């Protein structure tokens, strides 16, 4: 069972046994790993889920799952999307430990690691 | 093998009257059944899966139970109730249980009884039965003993019995006496003698083969 | 709609085999499981064994399975029974059941009558049982095969008071008897008959009481 | 030399040669409304079929449908009233059923019964097997599948194996090979229930890869004709209505 959170594993014989979560009210997609309520980040942001499409000068992020961001280090599919919380979405992460979650933004040719507007529950 | 008792064996429950019959099992069974037969003709479902009611089942009928008790109760006994009842594990080995006559309860009545000589044609026929009827009483428990000049009489005799009377709920008898028609011819006093609770001497009806008409 | 229709009662000599049919109509035959269940005169009722959609998928009771064949016809949706070296014991009325979607017996055959004799046709001998407000009377039904006899009186004019016996078997054959019981203002100034039919030898007999 | 498109749910894409027996392609999407949508795809066994299922767990509403085909990267392309509950949230289990229209003129009422995901699930689809219903049962098994064409036809109380009588019939009971499993000293007696009369042996392949698997049970006739219900692929079933007659032979 790869569920996150509060996730309960079901699947179904006559599908090719495709699984997917049961998330509680608060928890969405297939792995429980959207945190829908979370408005403001950790300390380090890192365990930080939730959206936050935004940049600190209100700039879209890109999806993790875009052409572009699959061409950098990280994005939705590496082995470990998972566990970083990296998916098809755009919403600000921290897989690597800066003590601020963050995104990738697009800025004319090339995108670039921008720092991002969620506030700290500080 | 799962061993189905049911109890009482045979009841009489006066109208009105509350009945509970039981059925024991050797083993447990997770649902059992009741049929209701009347007159040896189909079993009829009665209750079926412990407590649901076949189609026309009145609602005085209800049944409970689990594990290994099982029983039919009819709050109100009702004359059209009187039947025979059987339980029925729902499984495999689909044993019924022994069964319960149900039979309406009434007052105590003696029989009416009354004696017959073997008549002309079938004595010209080589033959000799003495008939005797004992008939409407109430309970069904009755003796009939024979008597030839006085000495009890017990080979040779058949007896038939009539189910509850529709009408008075009584029972009816009729017992047979048959012997060649040179013993009948060489005895006179023919009797029939009958024992019930109504009353502490028997009724007693005899006729004497000398003895009739001209 | 739904029933299942058995055929008519036999009289078998002891020794030799009967087979019995249950024909089922107003449902899918092949679906539904088809039991068989005995019982003797006065007796409970024995469960026989199953069949499901074909002969070759039965299930007996221990205690029948060297008396009882079960085999079907599905293309007639009907149930066979075989019984064979019938003695005295296997006497009874035989009922088909359905084992329904409640899983109980919910639809009954009607059953069929299985004597097992060595008597032949054999018509009655009707006797008159002749003897103060009331007199009875009955008549005897003497020696007669197979059962049943209808015994009447007066035409049916007579109902109230008659009490008919159930038959009892002497000598292979059978016996009946049944009383009347009428005012004596009406015996003997009036008569009184007891009409008698066995339709097994296709005779009527009428029997008037005189007095004795 | 079949070939399809691999995909994870993630997006991740990428082209699979297919491997001996598998000459087809499968596309299996997951709807969870209350919409996120999951798609999967891969080569897939021979047998498999276009199959749907829908079916709502309170608020939420789960389609389940898989679309096969046998052509080199298909893979890359992208009202009956019945009742539905399910497992996942204690619906069935607890009698809390609903009404759900099916949106298929093609989509029958459903109920199925897995008894060790979903033991109970009820609502809209097409499986294999449809056309009626179809059981088996033994060891440690139960399936049960109703299909039926027919407005809420599938409602009722749920079916539980233990409210089906044993009918007499006995049958060999086992799972894995016939050395290991399924051998005269692993298989043994279990009565058969309710309309499950027929002794079963299914044979074929189960686990990763060409493993042989092998099943002994009770089953109904319409069982004796997939695999889905067995967990296997290639199945090859045998049966026989005599107790017993179910033995390895
Ligand atoms: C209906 O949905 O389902 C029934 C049975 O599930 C179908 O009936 C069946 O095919 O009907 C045929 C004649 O109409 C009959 O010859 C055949 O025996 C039936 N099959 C079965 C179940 O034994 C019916 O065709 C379906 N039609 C609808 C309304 O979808
Ligand atoms: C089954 O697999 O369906 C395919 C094509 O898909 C359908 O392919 O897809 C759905 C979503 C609708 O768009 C339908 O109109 C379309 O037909 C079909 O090509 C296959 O033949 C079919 N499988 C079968 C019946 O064998
Ligand atoms: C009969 C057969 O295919 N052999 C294998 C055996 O080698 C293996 O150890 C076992 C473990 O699951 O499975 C099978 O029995």
């Amino acid at each position: 069972c790869d569920c996150l959170n509060g996730g309960t594993c079901v699947s179904n014989k006559y599908f090719s046994n495709i699984h997917w979560c049961n998330c509680p009210k608060k928890f969405g997609g297939q792995h429980c790993e959207i945190d829908k309520s979370k408005t403001c980040y950790e300390g380090n942001g890192h365990f930080y889920r939730g959206k936050a499409s935004t940049d600190t000068m209100g700039r879209p992020c890109l999806p993790w799952n875009s052409a572009t961001v699959l061409q950098q280090t990280y994005h939705a599919h590496r082995s470990d999307a998972l566990q970083l919380g990296l998916g098809k979405h755009n919403y600000c992460r921290n897989p690597d430990n800066r003590r601020r979650p963050w995104c990738y933004v697009q800025v004319g040719l090339k995108p670039l690691v921008q720092e991002c507007m969620v506030h700290d529950c500080a | 093998d799962i061993v189905l008792t049911q109890s009482p064996d045979i009841t009489a429950a006066s109208l009105g009257q509350k009945v509970t019959i039981t059925c024991s099992a050797s083993s447990s069974v997770s649902y059992m059944h009741w049929y209701q037969q009347k007159s040896g003709t189909s079993p009829k479902p009665w209750i079926f899966e412990i407590s649901k009611l076949a189609s026309g089942v009145p609602a005085r009928f209800s049944g409970s139970g689990s594990g290994t008790s099982y029983s039919l109760t009819i709050s109100s006994m009702e004359a059209e109730d009187a039947a025979i009842y059987y339980c029925q594990q729902w499984n495999y080995p689909f044993t019924f249980g022994g069964g319960t006559k149900l039979e309406i309860k009434r007052a105590d009545a003696a029989p009416t009884v009354s004696i017959f000589p073997p008549s002309s044609e079938q004595l010209t026929s080589g033959g000799a039965s003495v008939v005797c009827f004992l008939n409407n009483f109430y309970p069904k428990d009755i003796n009939v003993k024979w008597k030839i000049d006085g000495s009890e009489r017990q080979n040779g005799v058949l007896n038939s019995w009539t189910d509850q009377d529709s009408k008075d709920s009584t029972y009816s008898m009729s017992s047979t006496l048959t012997l060649t028609k040179d013993e009948y011819e060489r005895h006179n006093s023919y009797t029939c003698e009958a024992t019930h609770k109504t009353s502490t001497s028997p009724i007693v009806k005899s006729f004497n083969r000398n003895e009739a008409k001209a | 709609g739904v029933k299942l229709q058995q055929s008519g009662p036999e009289v078998v000599k002891p020794g030799a085999s009967v087979k019995i049919s249950c024909k089922a109509s107003g449902y899918s035959f092949t679906n539904f499981y088809i039991h068989w269940v005995k019982q003797r005169p006065g007796q409970g009722l024995e469960w026989i064994g199953w069949i499901f959609h074909g002969s070759d998928n039965t299930e007996y009771n221990e205690k029948f399975k060297d008396k009882a064949t079960l085999t079907a016809d599905t293309s007639s949706s009907t149930a066979y029974m075989q019984l064979s070296s019938l003695t005295s014991e296997d006497s009874a009325v035989y009922f088909c059941a359905r084992w329904g979607p409640h899983w109980y017996f919910d639809v009954w055959g009607q059953g069929t009558t299985v004597t097992v004799s060595s008597a032949k046709t054999t018509p009655p001998s009707v006797y008159p049982l002749a003897p103060n407000s009331m007199v009875t009377l009955g008549c005897l039904v003497k020696g007669y095969f197979p059962e049943p006899v209808t015994v009447t009186w007066n035409s049916g004019s007579l109902s109230s008071g008659v009490h008919t016996f159930p038959a009892v078997l002497q000598s292979d054959l059978y016996t009946l008897s049944s009383s009347v019981t009428v005012p004596s203002s009406t015996w003997p100034s009036e008569t009184v008959t007891c009409n008698v039919a066995h339709p097994a030898s296709s005779t009527k007999v009428d029997k008037k009481i005189a007095a004795a | 030399s079949l070939r399809c498109m691999q995909c994870k749910t993630n997006g991740d894409c990428r082209v699979e040669e297919c491997a001996l027996g598998q000459d087809l392609c499968r596309t299996t999407i997951v709807r969870l409304w209350e919409e996120l949508e999951l798609v999967e795809k891969s080569c897939t066994h021979s047998e498999k079929t276009n199959r749907t299922l829908s079916y709502r767990t309170g608020l939420k509403i789960t389609s389940l449908t898989e679309v096969v085909c046998g052509l080199d990267l298909c893979n890359q392309g992208n009202y009956l009233e019945c009742i539905s509950c399910g497992s996942s949230d204690m619906s069935c289990e607890r009698g809390r059923h609903q009404s759900l229209q099916c949106r298929s003129p093609e989509e029958q009422c459903l109920d199925v019964v897995t008894h060790w995901d979903d033991r109970h699930l009820r609502g809209c689809g097409y499986l294999p097997g449809c056309p009626g219903s179809n059981g088996f049962h033994n060891n440690d098994t139960f399936h049960f599948l109703k299909c039926c064409n027919t407005t809420k036809c599938n409602e009722g109380p749920i079916l539980e194996l233990e409210n089906l009588p044993q009918n007499g019939r006995q049958c060999y009971s086992c799972k894995g090979n016939s050395t290991h499993g399924c051998s005269s000293e692993e298989t043994f007696l279990i009565d058969c229930r309710g309309p499950m009369n027929q002794c079963l042996v299914a044979t074929g392949t189960h686990e990763p890869k060409n493993q042989s698997y092998m099943v002994r049970g009770c089953a109904t006739a319409s069982m004796c004709q997939l695999g889905d219900a067995f967990s296997m692929n290639h199945i090859d079933v045998s049966c026989c209505t005599k107790s017993g007659c179910n033995h390895p032979d």
